């Protein structure tokens, strides 16, 4: 029968005021011979009603594709509530239940640090600004660069690593043509988290 | 010339 | 059925003239009532003859876990021989075969730059020393730090990242106690990778 894949929203979606968070089901290998699929969701296991079916979606790999998708409060989440999506089908002998949150555990504070790029480096056609973030729980975050109020789209970031004392670090880096660099510009680093102040900070570095 | 690590034989050109 | 998962050498076996690659052949699922295993291997197609089987393990759950490795020499790895383990048990409608190699591409040569604390940084008990690793390829490397010859291993190091060029980059953190940091004490990051000079690079950070 059918498989069931829950997935929870975009770090950057729970952490800007402005956009919508949400709670993801996907149900793959749904046969042609029994599409429907029942959806119930609940939170800290009370049912929920709002959830909106997606188009179906032929795979044509003899399945179809079938999502339920749960819109979220930013602080239900961010509070750590649990969301449950049980899935029935008639090739089911039983109905799948799958939950995810947060992470648990305290939340701390991401610590922001920008490097210049090393005077090794000053010999090369563009050079490397890091962004080292580290001392941060849960792990969901987002990181971004700018310069002149303008997005700075030529960056890589990690993805969170486990430190020895139970947080996790990345770094970010941001690469960028020399002569930019030595003509004295300022580039920002740009990261979003639950602990920190108005869930935002920008630290700046510049030659 | 010869590179080592902590003491052991890396490589030799 | 029996299933089969092949395993390459570790990356410091391959680039240290000193430790012996290998490659690894498992057989999981073997049955109680047929557990034995034939195993060919091949290099470029062409059957090599001095692989050896490890001991039989039983496994908790009723089957037996088979094991033949391969030894290989540091070039050939390098050079990107393929080498393949084919597979066959009464078990088996058909023998199975997997293969594995070095990734295929021109290697490039790490750039290697060490990075001190941020000023901010300075208020803190301990304070983090930046080893940033980019334009190498392929990912295969190892990272590691030290001072006055002893290893340094309070440090963690992110996977690769494949960069816009084709190549990858990583960093490595290393933690400090700010008063080692300030008593002047010299760090090093050590890199080894196949595209450096024997094979190895190290680069030194120090309060300024
Ligand atoms: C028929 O084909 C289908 C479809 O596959 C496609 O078509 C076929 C023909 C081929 O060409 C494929 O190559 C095509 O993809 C097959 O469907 C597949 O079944 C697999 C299960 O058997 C399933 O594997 C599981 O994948 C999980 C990760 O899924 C991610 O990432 C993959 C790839 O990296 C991606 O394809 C998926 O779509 C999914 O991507 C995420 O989707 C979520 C939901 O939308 C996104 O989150 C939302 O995003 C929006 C913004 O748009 C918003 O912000 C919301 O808030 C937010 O919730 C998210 O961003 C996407 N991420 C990425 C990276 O894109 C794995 O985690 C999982 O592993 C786990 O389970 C394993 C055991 O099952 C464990 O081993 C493991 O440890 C894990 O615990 C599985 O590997 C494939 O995803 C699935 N493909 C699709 C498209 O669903 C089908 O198998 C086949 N049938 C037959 C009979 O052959
Ligand atoms: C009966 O039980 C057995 C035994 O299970 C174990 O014990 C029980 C109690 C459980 O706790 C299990 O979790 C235990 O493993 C079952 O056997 C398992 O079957 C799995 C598939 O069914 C198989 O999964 C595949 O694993 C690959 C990675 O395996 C690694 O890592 C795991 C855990 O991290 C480890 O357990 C494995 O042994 C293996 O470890 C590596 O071994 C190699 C070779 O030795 C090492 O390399 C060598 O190292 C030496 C020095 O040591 C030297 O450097 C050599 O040069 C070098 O070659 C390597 O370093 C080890 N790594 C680590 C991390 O330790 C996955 O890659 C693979 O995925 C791929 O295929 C999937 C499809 O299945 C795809 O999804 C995916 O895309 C990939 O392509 C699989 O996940 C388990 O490994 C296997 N366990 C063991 C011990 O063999 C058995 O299934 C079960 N049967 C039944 C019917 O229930």
């Amino acid at each position: 029968g059918p498989s069931v894949f829950l997935f929870p929203p975009k770090p950057k979606d729970t952490l800007e005021a402005s956009r919508t968070p949400e709670v993801t089901c996907v149900v793959v290998d749904v046969s042609h011979e029994d599409p429907e699929v029942k959806f119930n969701w609940y939170v800290d296991g009370v049912e929920v009603h709002n959830a909106k079916t997606k188009p179906r979606e032929e795979q044509y790999n003899s399945t179809y594709r079938v999502v339920s998708v749960l819109t979220v409060l930013h602080q239900d989440w961010l509070n750590g509530k649990e969301y449950k999506c049980k899935v029935s089908n008639k090739a089911l002998p039983a109905p799948i239940e799958k939950t995810i949150s947060k992470a648990k555990g305290q939340p701390r504070e991401p610590q922001v640090y920008t490097l210049p790029p090393s005077r090794e480096e000053m010999t090369k056609n563009q050079v490397s600004l890091m962004c080292l973030v580290k001392g941060f729980y849960p792990s969901d975050i987002a990181v971004e660069w700018e310069s002149n109020g303008q997005p700075e789209n030529n960056y890589k970031t990690t993805p969170p690593v486990l430190d020895s004392d139970g947080s996790f670090f990345l770094y970010s880096k941001l690469t960028v043509d020399k002569s930019r660099w030595q003509q004295g510009n300022v580039f920002s680093c740009s990261v979003m988290h639950e602990a920190l102040h108005n869930a935002y900070t920008q630290k700046s570095l510049s030659l | 010339d010869c590179a080592w690590h902590l003491g052991e034989l890396v490589w030799c050109t």
